């Protein structure tokens, strides 16, 4: 039911960006392709230890 | 001999005469004579090659560089 | 008052009642973008707006994922950004506009003196079209592309026309700057369109004039934001080989600059033979004087050797310029024919002003 629910919320149209950094007090800074900077508490479906700026 | 392998060549071609007459050439220039000597044979319509073709192929490369500087006796 | 696109009601009066309402709510609105790349077995297409962002969207079920390539103006939804029916740039007859197939008004005797390269152009053009026998029996593949290079206006256009009226079948001249377009990926479609619709008919000749513009110039060293000449150049070297399994149609290029030289073109299978043009010794010059005097009113008691002796280094556009200038000397007075001394001033006017 969860893998169903992840699939339904999984839309197709995506947006490219650029990873700036990574923190823990997990936390990652996103700079999009519209020159817009963002920040999250939690990254998402991929881990924190498999990415890089 | 390698570049002439892919074409129809009469087997009466001495490589002593070829190695003797070829001086200061490289692989590009030895190929270039072998292309020209075949096309010279294409002009007269023969299906074979001789030492005469390659001597004409050699002379066609530099196109007979000779200027008599006329100072020198 | 204003106009705002009006007309008297006799043609749009019946159009304006219920057809406008069916072009609003059923008929949607799409946008155009560009296609960067693609993926295999799954679309996942990356699309840029160049003004908004780069989007990763999917095509609709109205089109098949067959003709959607990199660099095509496609229809984009407003909500889901889905790819609607793509749109072509220009339709239809852009090949006939450069393929006139018309008998040109050039005598075969219009190029005299450098007959050696004309016989070379006789062998390369005419013999694999009509005498393909000695090529089979001996075992040399016939060449199918020759680059021309040297001083400008030496007779490049003259010799390329000398083979044009020689067989009189499907002559195609390509302007080198005509393929320099504004849109991203415009000529490479036209190069696909030229190559397919020329391989349908046999005995056809295609000439590339001034390949300094698109035929492998600087491959990509000055255009670092547009990348159009290179993509067209990569496409034409791609479509020339591979998509030519033992063809019949010959492709010739000409350049002024002997620098814009691709070694990938001189790979055997694209371009093999070097034919350049050189300056006339004495007689090829005097022949051109005999060409550009017979059409005008000159004296029948003057010679042309003496004029060519005054011109060591000269091309046919220069020789044509002297005849026009010596033409104007006869018009300066009330002379209805041309005398020798008007030619002598025109030599001294053209040469001894800037050349030497």
């Amino acid at each position: 039911e969860n893998s169903e629910k992840i699939k339904v919320n999984k839309t197709l149209p995506y947006l490219v960006s650029n990873v700036i950094e990574l923190l823990d007090v997990k936390c990652a800074v996103i700079k999009t392709s519209t020159r817009q900077t963002y920040f999250l508490p939690v990254i998402g479906l991929v881990d924190a230890e498999k990415l890089k700026p | 001999q390698i570049h002439s392998r892919k074409m129809n060549v009469s087997p009466d071609v001495n490589y002593e005469e070829l190695a003797r007459c070829t001086d200061d050439f490289n692989g590009a220039q030895c190929k270039a004579v072998c292309v020209e000597a075949g096309m010279i044979a294409l002009r007269r319509g023969a299906t074979e090659l001789t030492h005469e073709d390659y001597m004409e192929g050699i002379l066609e490369v530099q196109a007979k560089k000779k200027a008599n500087l006329q100072y020198y006796a | 008052e204003s106009d705002t696109g009006l007309a008297p009601p006799a043609l749009w009066d019946l159009a304006a009642d219920k057809q406008t309402l069916q072009s609003e709510q059923p008929l949607q609105v799409a946008r155009c973008t560009k296609i960067i790349n693609a993926d295999s077995e799954d679309p996942k297409y990356i699309i840029n707006v160049k003004q908004f962002a780069k989007f990763v969207v999917d095509l609709s079920d109205q089109v098949a994922p067959t003709d959607i390539e990199e660099g095509m103006r496609v229809g984009v939804d407003r909500n889901k950004y889905q790819i609607h029916i793509p749109l072509p740039p220009k339709i239809d007859p852009t090949v006939t506009m450069m393929q006139v197939e018309e008998k040109p008004d050039v005598t075969y005797s219009d190029v005299g003196g450098c007959k050696e390269q004309i016989e070379k152009l006789r062998e390369v053009v005419e013999t694999p079209l009509l005498h393909p026998e000695r090529f089979v029996n001996l075992g040399i593949e016939p060449p199918k592309g020759v680059l021309l290079f040297g001083p400008p206006g030496t007779g490049k256009t003259l010799c390329a026309r000398a083979v044009a009226n020689r067989t009189d079948a499907c002559f195609i001249r390509v302007i080198g700057s005509e393929l320099v377009q504004k849109y991203v990926g415009e000529g490479a479609r036209m190069v696909r369109e030229l190559f397919e619709m020329a391989r349908t008919k046999k005995a056809c000749l295609i000439f590339f004039d001034e390949i300094d513009a698109i035929g492998g110039a600087r491959f990509d060293d000055g255009a670092g934001g547009d990348n159009e000449v290179q993509r067209t150049m990569l496409e034409l070297i791609n479509q020339l080989d591979g998509f030519d399994p033992r063809g019949n149609i010959k492709v010739l290029m000409a350049t002024n600059r002997p620098d814009t030289l691709d070694p990938a073109l001189m790979r055997p299978g694209r371009l093999d033979r070097k034919i350049e043009f050189s300056l006339p010794d004495l007689e090829g010059r005097t022949h051109i004087f005999k060409i550009h005097a017979r059409s005008m009113s000159v004296e029948r008691d003057i010679r042309f050797e003496l004029l060519a002796r005054l011109c060591p280094n000269s091309t046919g556009a220069e020789i044509r310029s002297v005849c026009t200038e010596a033409g104007m000397f006869a018009i300066r007075a009330r002379r209805k024919i041309a005398t020798e001394k008007d030619f002598l001033e025109a030599v001294n006017k053209v040469i001894k002003s800037y050349a030497k």
